[PDB]
């Protein structure tokens, strides 16, 4: 193991961060303008095309 | 005919005669272009 003993840590030593878990890869900002193209293309497909 | 203004309205009449006939040669070539538009865009809905 480390050293002899145990490392020092702090009395409290928190430190949450844990701002991602896991996932990550995909960007959800680019998808959501993807679903929102998406749903307004379904709007476009609701008004009438052609005839 | 031209002291008579009879002249200036057949001249008007021929012209409008003429705009209408080009115009609608014109008119029956949008309509092939809009056809050819509407099958490119029809075919951009089969891909949407």
């Amino acid at each position: 193991d480390e050293e002899i003993v145990k490392t020092p840590r702090k009395l409290v030593n928190y430190v949450p961060l844990k701002i991602f878990n896991l996932g990550d890869s995909f960007d959800d900002t680019i998808t959501t303008t993807v679903a929102k193209l998406q749903d307004l293309k379904k709007e476009i497909l609701d008004s009438p095309r052609s005839n | 005919m031209k002291g008579t203004l009879l002249q200036e309205i057949t001249e008007n009449l021929l012209y409008a005669s003429a705009i209408h006939d080009s115009a609608q040669e014109n008119m029956a070539l949008h309509l092939e272009n809009l056809k050819s538009l509407k099958a490119e865009y029809e075919d951009a809905k089969k891909l949407l």
